[PDB]
This record gives C-alpha cells, structure tokens and sequence, in this order.
C-alpha cells in the first residue's frame, strides 16, 4: 500500500516473470530414458540437465541484475552472492514446477522429469529432499510476488563469505524482507502466519543447497567429460 | 570468472 514498497514489489515480480516461464505457459513432454529404472546417473538426462541449468544459471544472472540496487554493489559482491544463491535459485525454480499427481519436475524447455529420472539426471541422494521441499512448497500457493522476492531474499543476503560489503548487502535486502511481509499480509490477511513460514523455506533450500554443492563433488567423479563452463564457474 | 563477469558487465 505504500508508493515505494508497491514499487520493490512491482519491480522484483516483473524480475521474476520475466525471467521465468510458468510451467501453464509451457509445453509438458516426457523422455523415456531410464524412467523406470535407478542407476547412478544417465548419461542422456545428465546432458539435458546440465544443458537446462546452463540456460537457467543465464536466466537468475539476469534475473540479479533487474533487482534494485544489485548492479550499484561491487563486481566481486555480486559474483560472490551469485555463486553462493545459484542452487537455491535453481532448486527454488525447479521445485515451483512440480506436480503432486505424476511426482514430475518440468524444466523451462518443457522436459518433465519423473522422481526416477531427476535422480539419474543428477539429483541423486538429494532427489528426496528436493521433492519434499517442492512438497512442502505447493500449499504455500505462492505468486510471482512471492516466487520472486524469495529469490531475491536468498540472493541479497549479507551473511556469504568473502563479502567485500557485508553490511550494504545487509541494508539492500531489508526493504525486500519487509516489502514480503507487507504483501505477504495484504494478499491473504486471514493467516498471518504465512511470512515467517515462507521465511522458513529459506533455512530449507540453505541446507539443501549446502548437500547439493557436495553432489557437484560426487558428480565430477561420475561424469565422463568435465562440468560445463558456468556450472564449473558457479560452484567452484 | 569469465563469464560471470561477462554476465555482469552489462
Ligand atoms: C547440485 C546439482 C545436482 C548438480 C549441479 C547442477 C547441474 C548445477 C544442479 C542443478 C540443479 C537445478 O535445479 N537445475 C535447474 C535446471 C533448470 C531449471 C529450469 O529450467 O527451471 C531449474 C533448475 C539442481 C542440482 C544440481
């Protein structure tokens, strides 16, 4: 309700959908490879995967660069906040695009992964955490609002190492924080619980990503070539 | 950093 909190909110949602298609927009197709069977990894699907976080990591850069103030940091702190946000981003993205009924993850291409398949993609030991998460996500019925200024909450976040400016990082994700709990308030006033336990989320996708930067390890060793130039970029 | 950089730079 305030002009310059209406704005933020205005700004991020516009980020967020910009730079995100829902999964209603897009096209669903499946692939057979491996889809009944668990092995350590396919080959197949781990180069689509790769391929399509690529394509993503390219989307939350750009995604980054539309939220208010973050271009006006150092270059170095904004590299720094990229790499440490950049799984729970993707994660955060993947998981938005779930379906309870079939238990499938569809990608921004459209590609529709199984349980099954996102675990010989990639995912792994991490494949149960990821889709409890998403599990945990769907009753939270979150808009493009929310989506967004919870990316941007994960993203300007003043406690990452080696933050040459830990503090400006500090003061530039309050009026984003507030600006989730006003909005928050505003569109369900019935439950005003909502906030902290979108808040929540946070800690959740914190602690899966912290497993998630060990699975880049796992998988180094099980991929035939090296990991693709801006995935090695952002998690090494 | 790269591409990163890149990226950014902009
Ligand atoms: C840690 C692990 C297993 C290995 C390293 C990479 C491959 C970087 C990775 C990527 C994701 C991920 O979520 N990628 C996404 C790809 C595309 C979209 C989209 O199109 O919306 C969203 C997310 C998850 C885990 C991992």
């Amino acid at each position: 309700l305030t002009p310059e909190v209406g704005e933020l909110i205005e700004k991020v949602r516009k980020a967020h959908q910009e730079t995100f298609p829902a999964l209603c927009q897009l096209g669903k197709y499946t692939t057979n490879n491996s889809s009944e069977q668990r092995v350590s990894l396919d080959i197949d699907l781990w180069d689509k995967f790769s391929e399509l976080s690529t394509k993503c990591i390219i989307k939350t850069v750009e995604f980054a660069k539309q939220l208010p103030g973050f271009t006006t940091l150092t270059i170095a702190d904004q590299i720094t906040l990229l790499k440490a946000a950049c799984l729970d981003i993707l994660i955060l993205r993947i998981c938005t695009r779930y379906t309870p009924e079939q238990d499938t993850m569809t990608f921004s291409d459209g590609l529709t992964l199984n349980r099954t398949q996102m675990h010989n993609a990639g995912f792994g030991p991490l494949t149960d955490l990821v889709f409890a998460f998403a599990n945990q996500l769907l009753p939270l019925e979150m808009d493009d609002a929310e989506t967004g200024l919870l990316s941007a909450i994960c993203l300007i976040c003043g406690d990452r190492q080696d933050l040459e400016q830990p503090d400006r990082v500090d003061m530039l994700q309050e009026p984003l924080l507030e600006a989730l709990k006003v909005y928050v308030r505003k569109r369900r006033p019935s439950r005003p619980h909502m906030f902290p336990k979108m808040l929540m989320k946070i800690t959740d996708l914190r602690s899966i990503s912290a497993k998630g930067a060990e699975r880049v390890i796992t998988l180094k060793m099980e991929i035939p070539g090296s990991m693709p130039p801006l995935i090695q970029e952002m998690l090494e | 950093h790269k591409i990163l950089l890149r990226l950014l730079r902009x």
